[PDB]
């Protein structure tokens, strides 16, 4: 039932006005834009909003420190996140919350949640589907995929489909509302 | 967190770039190798340079392709590697390795220590 979703910023988040300014939505806004009106008994916190291309590993310990105060609390937490380095933070954090006791999840998108075209609403209702499981650990969702966080790689650019889990299975696939599991 | 640095194996590359990451202060080195993973033994100095920093600092072996790990075992450039004090990445992928290797170097400073901690699977990363 009870879900928290940390903002880290990330293309899911941007927003880019005409006048050249770049700004960011907190991690509700971007639930709120993507058309998710079922996560209820959902918290938001917003950690950062950055291009995850800044990120650095001062704040892996910010993140990892913030989700073990939260683990507790939470039956799953979803991360929001750049892709650019989603694969970096998705590792370090399962080095530094050796076996979590509730799911969480990093996810992010290709496209701004605020386009009509985004990836988000699918990443993130795989998310939130996924951080309800009871299945415990890190984890990315992505392109319908969930993938062991400390096995997921960026292997595309420019496509909606930019991560894949590297020698190893992946965890579950989208099929209709079903996330499956083989 | 502490400071490592990740070169991609060239044809020719030298140790020099690798004595100079020591130097600085670097605390860990990944190499992504070529296919299954090795070092070359003749046509660079980097063989000898490694034998001698793998002693001073990890010094990691990963492969630049994307699937498939290393398995330093599989080709003599490998097993050189291996007696060089090369610590191989298995079928971890880049970013487990580079991540795991700085978790590791805020425990511990001992290269034989974080040779058996990176050849453990830890957390699901790596087939042990």
């Amino acid at each position: 039932m009870k879900i928290l979703l940390i903002g880290m910023g990330g293309t899911i988040a941007s927003v880019k006005g005409e006048n050249g300014y770049e700004a960011s939505l907190s991690v509700k806004e971007v639930l709120d834009i993507a058309g998710i009106k079922d996560c209820e008994d959902c918290d938001f916190l917003d950690l950062k909003n950055v291009d995850s291309t800044l990120i650095q590993p001062e704040d892996w310990v910010d993140l990892a420190e913030t989700l073990y105060k939260n683990v507790k609390k939470y039956d799953g937490i979803i991360v929001t996140h750049g892709t650019d380095t989603l694969a970096y933070t998705s590792s370090m954090i399962s080095f530094m919350l050796r076996n979590p006791p509730i799911p969480i999840v990093f996810t992010g998108s290709m496209i701004p949640a605020t386009e009509e075209n985004s990836d988000a609403p699918l990443n993130l209702q795989t998310a939130i589907k996924f951080a309800t499981s009871g299945i415990r650990g890190v984890y990315v969702a992505f392109n319908g995929k969930v993938m062991l966080g400390v096995r997921t790689s960026k292997v595309r650019t420019m496509s909606r489909d930019a991560f894949e889990s590297i020698n190893y299975p992946i965890i579950a696939e989208l099929r209709g509302e079903d996330l499956v599991v083989n | 967190h502490m400071a490592v640095l990740v070169i991609k194996l060239i044809p020719g590359l030298s140790g020099d770039i690798f004595r100079a990451a020591v130097e600085l202060g670097y605390r860990g080195i990944v190499i992504e190798g070529y296919g299954a993973g090795g070092i070359p033994y003749r046509g660079s100095d980097l063989l000898q340079t490694i034998e001698e920093l793998s002693k001073e600092i990890p010094i990691v072996m990963t492969t630049q392709a994307m699937y498939d790990g290393v398995d330093l075992t599989r080709y003599k450039v490998g097993r050189l590697a291996l007696r060089a004090g090369v610590i191989p990445a298995g079928d971890m992928t880049k970013e487990a390795t580079v991540t795991k290797l700085m978790w590791i170097l805020g425990h511990t400073n001992n290269v034989e220590e974080i040779k058996v901690l990176m050849r453990k699977n830890l957390v699901g990363e790596l087939r042990d």
